[PDB]
């Protein structure tokens, strides 16, 4: 069947522009709007990078931002793949 | 068309109640955003095929 | 000024509430000329009104009015060539309709518009005036008076400035038309601007595609001949002469993926210019800045002409966008055709990065279906987001169930009726369901249908049949049997490359043989299957139940279904019966058809067409006869009469039905038949081989100016059938029906093209090996579906 | 349609809309309603007009004099009929779940205007009702799409839609069934921390 | 409708003094082509690209030659000779489909020379100054040298989308080609370089104006549109004088104070010159598709599609003759001079007139 694409497009160098600290307008100014938040109680960027062409399974990078009761950065987690 | 003629006549139902979803501690369910919410209107009128639908 | 009180006059249909409530003004309000203005076309703006005047009275402020026409009747008068109705369908829709109202200024735009449709439609002569008829209580009946008059048609397409060409073979490849033969199905000669619009740009192509990279279009005249009847198409070029290819140089935001670009754009230099490769490199480079995320990625590109060495440098301008996210796509209008049935046909993710094209995949893909009438995309900026979007497509659906009809004719089976009910979305689920028939002069067929296109999300088919075919032996040009035959088949079609698709099913049938004159190869079956019936009287009646795995794999990469000129088209189809059933036995059927282009114009083609065929019995009883394959005929190899080709009967001495002289009969005993007899008509085989050399040429006489609807082909045919079972040993006096040497050929013309009356292809054709038995019919033809 | 005096042939129109025989109403009342536009009692046909036409299962045509109806006159004493009538006007164009879910969704506006404006009215309790109706029939919409979504392999735009759901129909049974999905979504691309939480939401409510 | 054929007691009665036929002709091809009369011998030509010569008296062939080009015996093109004909300074002038004008010699019918133009010349040449002037289907204005035929100078005027099969010859008074536009507008140009005056527009879905051939007496231009206005310009600045709500592309005639025009719908009438004042007016032959009027013995002469001539007389517009010429049709225009009254059906049969 088609390529299944999935989430954000994250060229593994917009990755770079983000560092601890920032409100939600600088990340979503470099990395756009995350397609997927947590819609329950606490509230973080989560971006998807997934793709998955027909008979070569899923590639898939997890780029989780995690902001305070502020909406500053507090932290950046960052999974490049999967197992 | 057809399948019109026959919710133009009369057919009625009596479908899934409405139940507010719990919300689990350490959490909290999602927005209202409030466009589909139905009032609490109160009383009986007839309903389905007892309500006369015929213009006053 | 105060208003202490607010007084109306005029009013009829709008009650008091409406205009009150529609007044900026307010009772208790102090009020200056502009609030009344403001009121004034306040009132104005709700289109219930005429005219209208805001005045003031000693305290009150009044409101006079006079309100519009009520339109009670909407007569039609002339329309010849337009329903009553559905020229009413677009009026309402337009905004006229009865119980509303006549704005008196439109009236002339109603004129315009109608004689607006008449227009894009032949008739500039055409005249819609509308007569507007006043009756009590502002009442109104509005009648539209049609003066249609002539269509217009194009008395010539003219091309200036093509020294490189002549005209008539360019406009061969043209929509539009000035010529149409009564034989040929050439098109309409009816104007249209899309129609010139995609002209120009197959014009553009044309000499693009050949080097001619300074080609232009000056421009394009339209004339019309003062009676309204006559149109002429001028389109005038300039040709500058041919270029090689310098090479390509990239410049723009390329995102970086400048290191990736160089190896679309790589080309071999002191190539001629050609405008397809280029565009094939400009959507190349798109797509591939379309993996990467940005939804509309730009390339233009510009040719620098080099006069001296007559070769021009490519100038690519790449302008890679921005990415954006489809939050949802939408879709709206399938009232009927559920959700999930359009949403397949999606190459656009929910949830994803866009991709301007996998949108339109989608409009494509939703059209294929034929399960809407229009259907249109509108991509939607989310509100507040500077990347996020709602693709949303619109259709419009149309009516499925259908009635066909068809009617073909051909020296292989005479006239032959297909008739049929059908219904390709049933109940909106994306099922298709037929009743369908077919009938010609050695069988019929009838069928019931059930099928789904996506028993899995990836498009493998779930397919279900019920079939009745009636087969007369005698009537194909075979020894006589006759073989009515019931049962039904279960089959999966799965893609799996869009050249290639598999497909496998289970398929039960039963045949009832009877009424088989008695001949050797034959009841040679028969008694493999423990059967053994009179050899003198064919009156005889075998019965078989058999269940059957069957297998296929079709391969299709031709350039074109219609008037093929290149790629290879491969069928391959198998039996085998699963134990439990009566026979035992497996079939193989394999067809070739492959295309050779010679020439740069695709003009001169190569055709080698192979047909190979193999079946047999595996228990040590036999594959049946009526599985048996032919050779000969329209479709096989020319020359020869159907079905002649390979083994003859020898059959036995037997009692006809009802003897009769007059008429002819084989091996009667009641003619003098005491001993086996050698025959003509074929019998077929098990074993079965064909082969054809055709080489399609350009149409010799015909003029250039459609001289390419009609298809020439020089053919050279090969053939052979044969019977492994057959026993050379017993039978001495008769020939060796187990020999496969005996090739039969044959080599004639063919023409093909499309009639009034559907599509055409004669074959004349002389067989200059044949083998004794064989029967010749050098002149073939067919007409439509057969 | 015969000359005769209106006042005969609003009585042949009311021996006619008892019958039950809609088509015969209809021309009688449409002679009244053209002919007639603005009689003193000529809106009393208009109602009667719509009312034929509801049932005649003409609905086009019942829209096209409701809004007319409403646009000359939204004051009017029965306005709540025939809000009610736009109602199941379109609750007849629904016909119901997968598909085109826009008619409901102008039943609901029709009827939660009814509600709203005439909270006493006759129409007002089976308002409700179809309202509650039209709200998980709009929610299993969703529902679908979130199905096939998850048929396909996209996860993300299954939980945005269950999402969709929680926000704007949480107390609909099709959005019970539907955080399983969500949880599987979360599962399939690793975000197990954030199924984990779905899967409690579940867990401490019924399926009912 | 079209009105039926007018029943007519005509005394006089006309005749034919001879017909002599060319090869097929324009066909229902809408074409400019028509005889051309010069000095007792009458030139004529069909679409295939054959022009012949004609005694004028006999109707008997000087000379005969063919223009469509052949690649041995088996390939012939037509040459789709639209625009003409014109004959002056012993040179026969024809415009091309081919976007070719061609020049023959009088004498023997060959070729002096053969230019390429802008695009289908349509228009009928009209020879003065020393140059040919040509106006091609593109709205191009251009100037071949009578003795050479190179383009020595081109106009472009502007062309609507959508046009009337054009187009309009110029009349060339003082130096100055004075043409009408498929745009709507008469402009004036100068003959030595091609020098723009002024520009006049007298246009008033699909409503247009294409011009054709004005007419200038006495320092006033005169102009007629589709559909628009007939208009009497001044000749120096192009300003309108008077105007008169009437169109149509076929010639008109300016003779004596008077005007006489064929509509659009085909109507005869007369005006007068100074104030187009309506004198008689014929509707008698409405939508029988007349050809250009033309003044020939003090009646008008017109002929019509189903190939009658009708002649009219021009003080009440009352018929004064009828006649069956040809059962092809006329549609193109006659010719009137020297006494001799040429004209030519569709199936390129030239008919001398008595």
């Amino acid at each position: 069947r088609p390529d299944i694409n999935q989430g954000n497009y994250l060229t593994a160098n917009d990755v770079s522009k983000i560092r601890v600290g920032m409100t939600q307008q600088q990340v979503a100014y470099a990395l756009g709007t995350p397609l997927m938040s947590d819609p329950f109680g606490t509230n973080t960027w989560f971006y998807v990078f997934r793709q998955q062409p027909g008979h070569e399974g899923v590639t898939q990078q997890t780029l989780t931002l995690t902001f305070n009761s502020s909406g500053v950065l507090t932290n950046i987690d960052n999974k490049p793949a999967l197992s | 068309r057809y399948k019109r003629q026959v919710s133009g006549d009369e057919a009625y139902l009596e479908a899934a109640p409405l139940a507010e979803l719990h919300a689990p501690a350490g959490m909290i369910l999602p927005v209202t955003s409030g466009d589909y919410a139905i009032p609490v209107t109160n009383g009986s009128g007839a309903v389905g095929k007892a309500l006369d639908i015929r213009p006053p | 000024f105060v208003v202490k009180d607010i007084h109306f006059e005029g009013l009829q249909r709008v009650a008091v509430g409406a205009a009150l409530l529609s007044m900026p003004v307010r009772t208790g309000d102090t009020v200056n000329d502009e609030d009344i203005s403001n009121t004034i076309r306040a009132l104005f703006a709700t289109g219930n009104f005429e005219d209208v005047r805001v005045l003031r009275d000693g305290d009150t402020l009044l409101v006079q009015v006079k309100e519009r026409p009520t339109i009670a009747s909407i007569t039609f008068s002339g329309n010849k060539s337009v329903k009553d109705d559905m020229l009413k369908q677009n009026l309402e829709a337009s905004g006229v309709r009865v119980g509303e109202s006549l704005d008196r200024t439109t009236i002339a735009d109603i004129e315009k518009g109608l004689e607006d449709f008449y227009y894009s439609v032949g008739k500039y002569s055409a005249s819609v005036k509308a007569v507007v008829t006043p009756l009590p209580r502002n009442r109104v009946d509005l009648k539209l008076v049609f003066q249609e008059g002539v269509s217009a048609e194009i008395q010539q397409i003219n091309i200036v400035g093509n020294h490189a060409f002549t005209t008539d073979e360019l406009i061969s490849h043209f929509q539009l038309r000035d010529e149409v033969p009564w034989w040929n199905v050439v098109g309409d000669r009816k104007y249209q601007k899309q129609k010139l619009a995609g002209d120009l740009e197959t014009l553009r192509s044309y000499y693009l595609d050949r080097g001619y990279a300074r080609f232009n279009i000056d421009s394009t005249q339209v004339s019309l001949t003062p009676d309204k009847k006559g149109i002429y198409v001028t389109v005038n070029i300039t040709e500058g002469d041919q270029y090689k290819l310098s090479g390509v140089e990239v410049s723009g935001n390329l995102a970086g993926h400048s290191a990736e670009i160089e190896q679309l754009t790589k080309i071999e230099p002191g190539e001629l210019y050609n405008g397809t490769k280029v565009t094939k490199m400009e959507d190349d480079i798109k797509k591939l800045l379309g993996r990467y995320g940005y939804a509309y990625p730009r390339v233009q590109s510009m040719p620098e002409i080099n006069d001296a060495d007559k070769t021009v440098k490519l100038r690519v301008n790449v302008d890679a966008g921005n990415r954006f996210y489809v939050r949802k796509i939408r879709f709206e209008g399938n009232d009927t055709s559920k959700d999930a049935v359009l949403r397949r046909e999606m190459r656009q993710m929910e949830g994803a990065w866009l991709g301007s094209d996998l949108v339109d995949q989608g409009k494509e893909r939703l059209n294929r279906l034929g399960f809407f009438e229009t259907v249109d995309t509108d991509t939607q900026r989310v509100p507040g987001s500077p990347d996020q979007v709602d693709v949303v497509y619109k259709v419009k659906e149309r009516n499925t169930g259908s009635f066909n009809f068809g009617i073909g004719y051909g020296t292989e089976s005479g006239v032959s009726f297909q008739a049929g009910v059908q219904q390709d979305n049933w109940l909106g689920t994306g099922y298709a369901v037929g009743i369908n028939g077919t009938k010609n002069d050695y069988q019929t067929y009838a069928e019931l249908s059930v099928t789904n296109p996506y028993f899995t999300v990836d498009g493998v088919s779930l397919g279900g049949r019920l079939f009745y075919n009636d087969f007369q032996a005698d009537d194909a040009d075979l020894s006589d049997y006759t073989n009515k035959s019931y049962g039904t088949d279960v089959t999966l079609g799965f893609p799996i490359n869009e050249y290639n698709s598999l497909r496998a099913g289970l398929g039960y049938v039963h045949n009832s043989l009877s009424n088989m004159q008695p001949q050797v190869a034959m009841w040679r079956y028969l008694y493999s299957m423990g059967e053994h019936p009179s050899t003198s009287d064919q009156d005889n009646s075998f019965k078989t139940d058999d269940f059957t795995f069957n297998y296929g794999w079709t391969y299709n990469k031709l350039d074109r279904g219609y008037f093929p000129t290149d790629g290879s088209r491969v069928n391959l189809t198998g039996k085998v019966t699963i134990p439990g059933s009566d026979n035992e036995y497996y079939k193989v059927t394999l067809d070739t058809a492959t295309y050779v282009p010679i020439d740069d114009d695709h003009k001169w083609v190569v055709l080698g067409r192979t047909r190979w065929g193999y079946g047999d019995g595996l228990g040590g009883k036999e594959m049946p006869f009526y599985e048996n394959f032919y050779a000969g005929g329209s479709s096989t190899v020319r020359g020869f009469q159907s079905n002649t080709i390979g083994p003859k009967a020898v059959y036995f001495p037997h009692q006809a039905s009802n003897y009769d002289p007059d008429y002819d009969y084989e091996c009667a005993t009641q003619d003098g038949a005491k001993d086996l007899c050698k025959s003509d008509d074929a019998v077929g085989g098990n074993a079965m081989a064909v082969a054809s050399l055709e080489f399609i040429t350009p149409t010799p006489f015909i003029s250039d100016k459609y001289a390419n609807s009609v298809r020439t082909s020089f053919f050279w045919d090969m053939g052979t059938v044969w019977d492994t079972n057959w026993d050379s040993s017993q039978y001495s006096g008769y020939p060796d029906y187990s020999d496969p040497s005996n090739i039969r050929m044959s080599a004639g013309i063919a023409l093909q093209w499309m009639s009034p009356l559907g599509p055409l292809v004669f074959s004349y054709a002389q067989p200059f090996k044949k083998y004794d038995g064989d029967k010749a019919e050098q002149f073939q033809f067919n007409i439509g579906k057969t | 349609v015969p000359d005769n005096p209106p006042n005969e042939i609003y009585a042949t129109a009311q021996q006619k809309l008892q019958d039950g025989n809609w088509r015969q109403a209809i021309t009688q009342l449409e002679a009244l309603d053209n002919r007639y536009p603005f009689g003193p009692y000529s809106q009393q046909v208009q109602l009667d007009l719509i009312y034929a036409y509801y049932k005649n299962a003409d609905l086009p045509l019942a829209q096209a004099a409701i809004d007319r109806f409403i646009r000359l006159n939204p004051t009017h004493p029965n306005i709540d009929y025939v809000m009610y009538m736009r109602g199941l006007t379109n609750m007849a164009l629904d016909d119901s779940s997968d598909r085109d879910p826009q008619h409901a969704r102008a039943a609901f506006s029709d009827f939660s205007k009814l509600v709203r404006g005439y909270p006493n009215s006759q129409y007002t309790t089976d308002a409700t009702k179809r309202l509650v109706f039209l709200k998980d029939r709009l929610a299993k919409y969703e529902y679908s799409v979130a199905e096939y979504y998850t048929e396909r392999g996209a996860w993300v735009a299954v939980v945005n839609r269950v999402e969709g759901m929680l926000r704007d129909y949480p107390d609909t049974q099709a959005t019970r069934d539907a955080l399983p999905l969500m949880e599987n979504a979360y599962r399939q691309m690793q975000m197990n921390a954030q199924a984990e939480k779905v899967a409690k939401i579940i867990a401490a409510n019924s399926s009912n | 409708k079209m009105s039926p054929l007018p029943t007519v007691e005509n005394q006089f009665t006309p005749t034919t003094a001879w017909s002599t036929s060319v090869g097929s002709g324009i066909g229902n091809f809408y074409s400019n082509l028509h005889p051309a009369l010069a000095d007792n011998v009458v030139y004529a030509a069909d679409r295939a690209g054959l022009v012949k010569a004609l005694n004028a008296d006999d109707g008997k062939e000087i000379w005969s030659v063919s223009l469509a080009e052949k690649d041995g015996w088996f390939s012939k093109e037509p040459a789709l000779l639209s625009g003409g004909v014109t004959v002056s300074g012993g040179h026969v002038y024809i415009g091309s489909e081919k976007a070719q004008v061609y020049a023959l010699n009088t004498s023997d019918g060959t070729v002096a020379w053969q230019t390429k133009v802008a695009g289908e010349a349509l228009s009928r040449p009209v020879v003065s100054d020393g140059l040919v002037l040509i106006h091609t289907s593109n709205g191009q204005l251009q100037a071949l040298n009578e003795a050479d035929g190179a383009v020595k100078w081109t106009v472009n005027l502007d062309m609507p989308s959508l046009s009337l099969r054009g187009e309009s010859a110029p009349t060339t008074a003082f130096g100055a080609a004075v043409v009408g536009g498929d745009n709507g507008r008469v402009s004036a140009v100068l003959m030595e370089q091609g020098q723009m005056i002024w520009q006049q527009r007298i246009s008033q879905d699909r409503l247009s104006d294409v011009d054709t051939t004005p007419v200038v007496v006495n320092g006033v231009v005169f102009a007629l549109a589709y559909n628009g206005n007939l208009t009497a310009l001044d000749l120096r600045s192009g300003q309108i004088m008077w105007k008169r709500e009437l169109g149509s592309v076929n010639d008109f005639i300016v003779d004596g104070n008077r005007i006489y025009l064929v509509d659009q719908n085909d109507r005869v009438m007369a005006l007068t010159i100074d104030g187009g004042v309506t004198l008689w007016t014929q509707s008698d032959l409405l939508h029988r598709l007349l050809t250009s009027p033309v003044l020939y013995n003090g009646n008008l002469v017109v002929g019509d599609s189903e190939g009658y001539l009708h002649w009219i007389n021009v003080e009440d517009g009352r018929f004064v003759a009828q006649q069956k010429v040809d059962s092809s049709g006329f549609q193109t225009e006659p010719v009137a001079a020297d006494g001799k009254l040429l004209i030519q059906a569709k199936d390129g049969t030239v008919y001398s007139i008595t």
